[PDB]
């Protein structure tokens, strides 16, 4: 009921004028803001202090403090994140990156 | 561990080849045709590698296969022949 | 050893090579041959356009005062605690004489050229038994 | 250049792991033993003294050295050196954590206050994400400023079973300045013992007692022994970065104007030698405290200058010295301004005007811009003649090339190139040539806010320098011609050209995904004209209708 | 990970290296014991591989006398591969120089004996690659073998191997 | 040393350019030379190539005017101190931006001659034409009244 | 199977409402041939209308909410500050109203 | 540097003809012509008088 | 802030709306799996009217 | 000494070689980049085993280049130069401060300090012969040398040895 | 020119990941290094005239890889180490 | 099930978590004067058997932590009385498909 009321509220605000955006975007925002069992504001700390990649979390202006925390806790960063793949310069598994392109000797044989 | 892959049967992914691998396979085939790799269908004076790849897709002869990553790590495979190109 | 690099076109070799700089491209080309030599040159004028250590010597000068993002009492604490190494170097005497001749030259409304020349003249000798004190007035004047 | 090919296996980065340095790690990986606070101009010319600035680390320019590993400049990544401190000092990035953990553990025993016998901290140990466990432990062990040897009686029925090491008492630490004071009330006189030992805890004793912690205890506190140790969390031996981090800006009038970080390091080494001479000779024990305080202060400043506002620690001149936190903070400090976004290459920027003679996927580009920009092509059997002709043109008329790239990492510039008619342009090479027509290219308007405003276009080269685009695409860009300006972005390879043409092209973005109605349309002049033309009360005669019919380009030829 | 020094010497008191230890796993999941080899056994199997791949190429374009054999497998090697294998020429020269048996059947009988004895693999492979008939002298040569094996058992195996192998 | 390709021919014996000549984009106008000493200024770490380390000032890389009214006079303390001036004609082009006295800023789309400019009965061919749609939404009545 | 059935409830209900037999015979007068044609077109279009896998829905949603927050205006709080509060909670009231039925 | 001036505004085809004589493929007996270094001051006249002639069927 | 918070959300081949860690945000995407574009404001023809009109 | 193990390789293939018959082409490439090669982990790589039924079966196109990457699994024979036991090598070249023994593939050297001081070395020999009773350096020169240690580096293999032991140098 | 965060974002929204990578390397830094396969550090001395890749401290001459990186990221790692902090492991070790 | 008029002294509630596997649950009448689930913003909640939960994990290939969570101290969680490690299927009346399924984990 919390997320339903929240969706009602955000729809009310953004539909007071300049309506409308599609429903699914708003629903996605609500859900990612409520998918922790509790309300989680998108602040410098709210979503930022999740068990999420240190590089994207230091892309959000608490940089040296959160890097010190990461160094002290010595945790590992999975590099499945877009920001990690950008600052490491590899192509992110995104859109066209979301798969691999595999050769096929069998079809190559079959199509002489 | 347990082979991290799947049999060709019970592949529970859509049979409709979608836009991102459309672009990717066109780009790759364009690059091989650019670097003097063997083409696999006849030509009609066209010299653009991308259009060559476009026709080569149009009658369905691409010597590539695709690998889709499920979120765990297990993966399906598909042959670009066995997809369908409608968008 | 000497670690030194001289550019040389490996296909012309006819001289110390007559090459040119294509500064807008950051590249160097053997002008007789036309092959690029090295790429991604580093800037040489915008670094100056962005904005005396030799007179002050090898030791590095520091004009330290007070800031803005701190309390006035802490600036006073900074001024009291910044005076803990004014006796290890002879540079304290160097900028002491520099301040004195700054007072004297700008009291004599002299040019900056004259001020720097006097700085050089003191820095050149600056310590000898031939100096031998002389109340610092003889040597400064 | 060929970038000096190496047979090391090219692989990609998949995992990244943080941590700290053990002092033996930094001493092992270091190359130099920087000891002279003066850096440059030993006599006083060049080939600087064996202190800073490459005895055996990153060179300056045009010298191969890089501790004799010979990658000129632009391949040597720099090589670390290190210095040795007289005394251990803190870390401003870990001050509060040191306070919390010294609260957490008992000194003189070096063990946890609470040990698997209060069921509340038992389940606190049980719960773990990684650090809420640590915070729970910390807030449960605020109290009991005496360490104990035998607390637990109700673990058993009433049996009092000893586990502890020392019966000593703990202070109450007050964080202050850049140091830590204790206060042992201790309540064990003949009276109340109202004597708190206001004693500044030595970095040495904190280091020792941190060395006296269990592995076990590290895991409880959330430390990884192979990567993160509390005794590694105190600075003893300090790495230095090579001059590629802190380059002498080479002031480009006559001088060097050598830079900020190296100034601060010279300060550090000066205070280091001052402290050690003062220690080694007659130490009257009233210069020691402020000398080490200055040393710790300055290394704290070098680390960060954005601290609680008791110092500011500026150099010459009145601009304060920027530390690494100031170098890495938000708004173009190395992350939001060099990694997440950056300068690029292959781009252009002019102003725009309408044109009703370009269809939507086209863009008009000045010949000057298309002469500056370029795009490589690989030489095939198919394009050999056309590229040969286009090389033969030379780099001055428009449909011509600028560079030729051979199979090895070669670039023969066509500008000088007196053998321009003599290159036979063999296969497998790259010819880098001007923008021809209907190449795909990306298009921008600041500020980009939604999915549009990066749209691709084909290019028709036009004279009279300015950009040129169709009027219908105006509102997605959100750009009237009052003096606005766009941006161009030329792709550089086949993959990127293909995916750009197949995704970011305009005509497959008519329907706005954000609001499920098309974002394009026809606008002012043609709208007014189309209502004017579509009225029952108007009519056209034969000559006008013939010209209009010929203006429709795909008109089939039937009237 | 901890920089994992692990200083280790290779000897015959079961003092074996990690990088080539005994129990591996093969790529299909079955356990992969270490394959150590004899000099005469290697001398046989290089010929076996050579004749196998030569007949493989005979099918490809279709669809023990050491003085002849070294130069014949040499010209077979520069039939397809390159002439850079001068060190490989040195290796089969070493094999034909010091391999304890020229013939295949003595090697096969020795391995048929050792498959019943169940000796230590790297130990008996070192013994087979060595070419000697004196057990006590071998123990003086290698004090690792001197500490490991009893001289009586060493000679009782060495003589019933020595009568079989082609003496040099 | 490492002096540019500005083709220094436009200068004179006193290291300046003369007024009234034309300059292209890359022509240098001022000649400078390093008086250091101590650098072993013509005896070491350079050939001869005497003592240059040239600090010449090229013109801005695009524009191309005519040098007009060059003066030299000593500075505050007494040096050699130079000011030049260059003059350029700037004909209107496509992209230039004009405006009324009512906030109707805009630029030139394209240009036409008279014979296809529209024309009235007396033959007063107009200077410029702006679109009517800039009138109602901008609400700029006084522009019309002024006209 | 259950999720797939419950994911097309609205669409199939609408389809049933359109292609009720009394309606199609009375209003639209189809043929057998054109009836097969409209069935195939509905099927083909709907299968062309599914989400393509592998694209950045979150960024799409974020931009689609962000840009019409730029052209939005500024008793009861509204507008930009109310949106900031409800997006940034911040358990402060400024209008803690509650409707009671 | 390669923006054209007004020399190419009316000077007839340098290494080039004055006109192309290309057959249409969409209707019988149709031909398109490309004049260059000319404009309306020609074209309108030719089109109008050719349309005044009766045997033609289309001229634009 | 908003675009930073919702970066890595991806539709995956299992039609789930996941973050980087694979945490599930939507199970089927958007509760329908339907795209962002191919949607019109067409009308249900069963809600309205009378009961009598509906059965008519 | 020589070893047999299943081993994996890592091979790029240029897109020009995407012709209809590439499996045996890759087998050929495996041949001249396995046979006659040296490394540090496995030493000198001698020859291949299991020529049939080899394991490649699949390959990925690299993203930025049309090169196709393949993973090859194969049985083979290599050499493992040990340390601390006796080999009866041959010597081809010699230096003034010791002979350089070529025990098969590598060239192991013995320093003039690593030879026993009571060995009666005469410098006036061609090659300089460090002989006492029978171990005269010849074209054959069967010398029982014990590898000190074959020091491993980047793929250029080097070893050290000595003859300061009874029947070391003596056969 | 500038390729800021918002441009990066709407490129993400398109999904042209290879274009984004191309714009982040070739239009910019594109630096090469070598990393220790055991330390995970960038201390590898690479005498490329001799194919020598000793990693002192680690003391190996074998486990070496070369990678591709933005130069600014190389720099950021350099001063992160100067802050006494970043192992760069070349493959998975979690699964 | 235990219902108190007003406050509980901690001495009378310290030993509530005693005698496993028997569990004791506390409630205020003020918290029970109005049924929470009858509010129309609250969707239907149902409980998952351990078997079908395991089936759910094997189908959607999650591992037990990627599900969206729900607090133990939640009102509907306390209404159902479930404990750690349980999964609640949630049926709510969507607007783009009508009926839509989702799951939470009580962690
Ligand atoms: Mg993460
Ligand atoms: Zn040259
Ligand atoms: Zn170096
Ligand atoms: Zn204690
Ligand atoms: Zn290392």
């Amino acid at each position: 009921a919390g997320r339903a009321a929240l969706y009602k509220e955000v729809y009310n605000v953004i539909a007071s004028d300049g309506s409308y955006v599609n429903y699914r975007h708003m629903a996605l925002l609500v859900d990612v803001m409520t998918t922790q069992g509790g309300l989680t504001s998108v602040t410098r700390h709210g979503f930022n202090r999740s068990n999420t990649g240190a590089l994207m979390r230091c892309s959000f202006e608490e940089t040296v403090e959160i890097l010190f925390e990461a160094g002290a806790s010595a945790e590992l960063d999975d590099c499945r994140g877009v920001s990690e793949n950008v600052i490491l310069g590899q192509m992110a598994p995104i859109g066209t990156g979301a798969f691999d392109v595999m050769i096929d000797e069998e079809s190559l044989v079959k199509y002489m | 561990l347990k082979e991290k892959a799947i049999p060709k049967d019970q592949r529970a992914t859509t049979p409709y080849m979608t836009k991102y691998e459309r672009a990717r396979i066109l780009g790759t085939r364009a690059l091989q045709i650019s670097m003097n790799a063997p083409v696999f269908v006849d030509l009609e004076g066209e010299t653009d590698p991308l259009r060559i790849a476009m026709k080569e897709l149009a009658e369905k002869k691409i010597p590539l296969v695709i690998r889709r990553y499920l979120p765990d790590g297990s993966f399906e495979d598909w042959s670009v022949e066995e997809l369908i190109v409608d968008l | 050893p000497n670690l030194n690099i001289v550019l040389t076109c490996p296909e012309c070799k006819v001289y110390p090579p007559k090459i040119v700089e294509r500064f807008s491209e950051g590249d160097v080309v053997c002008a007789l041959c036309g092959l690029v030599l090295s790429d991604k040159l580093v800037d040489t004028r915008s670094e100056w356009r962005t904005f005396n250590p030799l007179l002050d010597g090898n030791n590095l000068s520091t004009r330290i005062g007070k800031g803005e993002t701190t309390d006035m009492r802490f600036t006073k604490e900074l001024n009291k605690a910044q005076g803990k190494n004014v006796m290890d170097k002879k540079d304290n005497e160097v900028q002491a004489a520099f301040a004195k001749i700054t007072m004297l030259c700008d009291a004599a409304e002299l040019p900056k050229i004259v001020k720097d020349c006097a700085k050089e003249a003191y820095k050149l000798c600056h310590d000898e038994k031939t100096l031998k004190g002389k109340s610092m007035e003889s040597i400064m004047a | 250049v060929g970038q000096q090919y190496s047979s090391a296996p090219l692989r990609t980065v998949k995992e990244v792991q943080f941590g700290l340095f053990s002092p033996e790690e930094v001493r092992a990986i270091s190359v130099a033993k920087i000891r002279f606070p003066e850096t440059m101009d030993e006599t006083q010319t060049r080939a600087k003294i064996g202190g800073l600035n490459d005895p055996r680390l990153g060179s300056i320019d045009r010298n191969l050295k890089c501790q004799t590993c010979q990658e000129g400049m632009n391949e040597c990544p720099g090589h670390f050196g290190h210095i040795d401190l007289a005394k251990p000092v803190f870390h401003v990035g870990f001050i509060a954590k040191i306070k919390k953990v010294c609260e957490c553990v008992c000194m003189h025993c070096g063990k946890l206050l609470l040990d698997e016998h209060n069921e509340l901290m038992r389940q606190a140990l049980a719960i773990k994400d990684s650090k809420k466990r640590f915070a729970a432990i910390w807030t449960l062990c605020k109290t009991k400023m005496v360490c104990e040897t035998d607390v637990p009686s109700e673990d058993d029925p009433t049996q009092l079973v000893s586990r502890g090491g020392c019966g000593n008492t703990q202070p109450t630490i007050r964080k202050d300045g850049l140091k830590l004071v204790g206060s042992w009330k201790k309540d064990r006189a003949t009276g109340d013992a109202d004597e708190p030992e206001l004693r500044v805890l030595s970095t040495e004793e904190i280091l020792n007692i941190f060395k006296h912690i269990s592995v076990k205890d590290f895991t409880s506190l959330g430390f990884n022994e192979v990567f993160s140790r509390p005794e590694w969390m105190i600075l003893t031996c300090l790495p230095v970065p090579p001059p590629p981090v802190r380059p002498s800006i080479s002031f480009n009038e006559s001088q060097r104007g050598e830079d900020d970080l190296t100034f601060k390091l010279a300060d550090i080494l000066k205070a280091n030698i001052s402290l050690e001479t003062l220690e080694h000779n007659g130490a009257p024990h009233h210069a020691i405290e402020e000398a080490e305080s200055l040393l710790q202060f300055h290394v704290a400043t070098y680390m960060d200058n954005d601290i609680a506002g008791q110092p500011q620690a500026l150099q010459k001149s009145g601009r304060p010295v920027k530390s690494i936190r100031a170098r890495l903070k938000g708004k173009e400090g190395r992350i939001r301004g060099n990694l997440m976004g950056k300068r690029v290459d292959f781009s252009a920027r002019t102003v725009i005007s309408g044109d009703p003679n370009l269809e939507l996927d086209q863009v008009g580009v000045p010949k000057s811009i298309a002469k500056t920009l370029t795009y490589p092509e690989v030489v095939t059997p198919y394009n050999i003649d056309r590229l040969t002709q286009l090389v033969r043109n030379g780099p001055n008329e428009h449909p011509g090339a600028k560079y030729v790239i051979r199979d090895s990492g070669d670039r023969i510039d066509l500008r000088y190139s007196k053998r321009a008619g003599d290159i036979q342009l063999q296969y497998g090479w790259k010819v880098e040539r001007h923008i021809m027509d209907n190449d795909p290219v990306l298009f921008n308007r600041q500020p980009s806010l939604h999915k549009m405003s990066m749209m691709a276009h084909r290019v028709k080269v036009i004279p009279y320098s300015t950009f040129r685009l169709n009027l219908s695409v105006t509102s997605p860009y959100n750009a009237d011609f009052d003096g606005d300006e766009m941006n161009l972005h030329v792709p550089q390879s086949e993959e990127t050209r293909a995916e750009l043409s197949q995704l970011c092209a305009v005509p497959l973005q008519i329907v706005s995904p954000q609001s499920n109605k098309p974002c394009m349309g026809i606008v002012q002049d043609t709208l007014c004209g189309i209502r004017k033309l579509t009225l029952r009360d108007t009519f056209i005669e034969l000559d006008q209708v013939l010209n209009m019919l010929y203006w429709v380009p795909d008109w089939d030829g039937v009237i | 990970r901890l920089k994992k020094v692990e200083e280790e010497e290779n000897a015959a008191t079961l003092q074996l290296g990690q990088e080539f230890q005994l129990k591996q796993i093969n790529h299909q999941g079955e356990e992969e014991e270490l394959i150590a080899l004899n000099l005469s056994e290697a001398r046989l199997v290089i010929k076996e591989a050579l004749v196998e791949r030569r007949r493989a190429f005979k099918r490809s374009q279709k669809k023990e006398t050491r003085e002849k054999e070294l130069e014949s497998i040499d010209v077979l090697l520069e039939q397809t591969t390159g002439g850079n294998n001068k060190d490989l020429k040195n290796t089969m020269q070493y094999l034909t120089n010091f391999s304890r048996f020229r013939d295949q059947e003595t090697v096969g009988a020795v391995i048929q004996l050792l498959k019943s004895t169940g000796l230590h693999p790297f130990e008996v492979a070192q013994l087979g690659s060595l070419a000697c008939d004196t057990a006590d002298e071998a123990k003086t040569l290698i004090p690792s073998l001197n500490n490991k094996i009893s001289d009586d058992e060493l000679e009782r195996i060495l003589k019933e191997l020595s009568n079989l192998e082609t003496l040099y | 040393l490492r002096m540019k390709h500005g083709t220094y021919d436009k200068l004179d014996d006193d290291g300046l350019i003369a007024p009234g000549v034309r300059v292209s984009g890359e022509d240098v106008i001022i000649g400078k030379t390093t008086p250091i000493s101590p650098d072993e200024e013509e005896l070491g770490q350079r050939t001869a190539y005497h003592s240059k380390r040239d600090a010449s000032t090229p013109l801005r890389s695009t524009e191309n005017g005519i040098v007009d009214q060059v003066l030299v006079t000593t500075n505050q303390d007494g040096l050699k101190f130079v000011k030049v001036r260059v003059r350029t004609t700037k004909i209107p082009q496509i992209g230039d931006k004009f405006a009324s006295r009512h906030g109707q800023k805009g630029t030139i789309g394209i240009t036409y001659r008279r014979e296809d400019m529209p024309f009235t009965a007396e033959g007063i061919v107009p200077d410029l034409i702006i679109n009517p749609h800039a009138i109602p939404s901008r609400m700029t009545v006084a522009h019309l009244i002024e006209c | 199977q259950n999720a797939q059935r419950d994911a097309v409830t609205l669409f199939c209900c609408l389809l049933r409402s359109r292609l009720a037999t009394r309606r199609v015979l009375q209003e639209y007068r189809l043929t057998k041939q054109a009836f097969d044609w409209v069935l195939s077109n509905i099927e083909a279009q709907f299968l062309r209308s599914v989400v393509h896998p592998g694209e950045m829905v979150g960024v799409l949603a974020a931009q689609s909410i962000g840009e019409p927050a730029t052209q939005m205006t500024l008793k009861v709080t509204s507008g930009v500050p109310r949106l900031k509060e409800i997006l940034n909670v911040a358990k402060n009231m400024k209008t803690p109203s509650l409707t009671v039925y | 540097m390669n923006a054209p001036d007004r020399f190419e505004l009316f000077l007839l085809g340098e290494g080039e003809s004055k006109l192309k004589i290309d057959p249409d493929t969409k209707a019988p007996n149709a031909v398109v012509i490309t004049f260059e270094k000319e404009d309306h001051t020609l074209g309108n006249l030719i089109r109008a008088e050719l349309l005044n002639d009766r045997k033609v069927l289309f001229a634009a | 802030r908003l675009v930073k918070a919702l970066e890595d959300i991806m539709v995956h081949y299992d039609n789930t709306t996941r973050n980087s860690l694979g945490n599930v945000i939507q199970f089927i995407y958007g509760e329908d799996g339907m795209d962002a574009a191919h949607i019109e404001k067409q009308s249900l023809d069963t809600i309205g009217g009378s009961d009598a009109a509906f059965e008519k | 000494m020589f070893f047999i193990k299943d081993l994996s390789l890592n091979i790029t293939l240029h897109p020009s070689f995407f012709g209809p018959r590439m499996k045996q082409y890759l087998k050929t490439k495996l041949l001249e980049e396995v046979e006659g090669s040296c490394t540090g982990k496995f030493g000198y790589i001698l020859c291949v085993l299991d020529y049939d039924n080899i394991d490649i079966q699949r390959g990925r196109i690299l993203p930025t280049d049309g090169s196709a990457e393949f993973n090859v699994k194969y049985r083979a024979v290599v050499f493992k130069p040990f340390k601390g036991e006796v080999v009866d090598g041959t010597v081809v070249s010699c230096s003034q401060h010791g002979f350089e023994v070529q025990v098969g593939p590598m060239k192991v050297f013995v320093t003039k300090h690593l030879m026993p001081q009571d060995l009666t070395f005469n410098a006036g020999s061609n090659p300089p012969s460090y002989q006492s009773s029978e171990d005269v350096i010849t074209i054959k020169s069967r010398i029982r040398v014990k590898i000190e240690g074959c020091i491993s580096q980047v793929s250029s293999i080097h070893a050290i040895g000595s003859i300061k032991e009874d029947y070391l140098g003596a056969i | 020119l500038r390729f800021g965060e918002m441009e990066r974002d709407c490129m993400i929204a398109h999904g042209a990941a290879s274009f984004l990578k191309e714009r982040l390397m070739e239009a910019s830094d594109a630096f090469r290094v070598h990393i220790c396969g055991i330390c995970g550090l960038m201390t590898v001395i690479a005498k490329l005239n001799h194919n020598q890749f000793e990693c002192k401290g680690c003391d190996n001459k074998i486990d070496i890889y070369q990678i591709h990186i933005p130069y600014a990221a190389k720099l950021l790692f350099q001063e992160l180490m100067a802050m006494n902090i970043p192992r760069l492991y070349t493959d998975r070790s979690r699964d | 099930i235990f219902v108190y008029q007003n406050n509980i002294t901690p001495s009378a509630m310290k030993l509530v978590p005693s005698i496993p596997p028997a569990t004791i649950e506390t409630f205020n009448e003020a918290a029970l004067v109005v049924n929470i689930t009858h509010h129309e913003l609250v969707p239907k909640h149902i409980r998952l058997s351990s078997d079908e939960k395991r089936e759910l994990l094997k189908r959607y290939r999650l591992k037990e932590s990627q599900l969206p969570r729900i607090q133990r101290a939640d009102p509907v969680a306390l209404y159902l009385g479930l404990k750690r490690g349980e999964v609640v299927k949630i049926i709510r009346k969507s607007e783009t498909s009508g009926r839509y399924a989702s799951y939470r984990i009580c962690m």
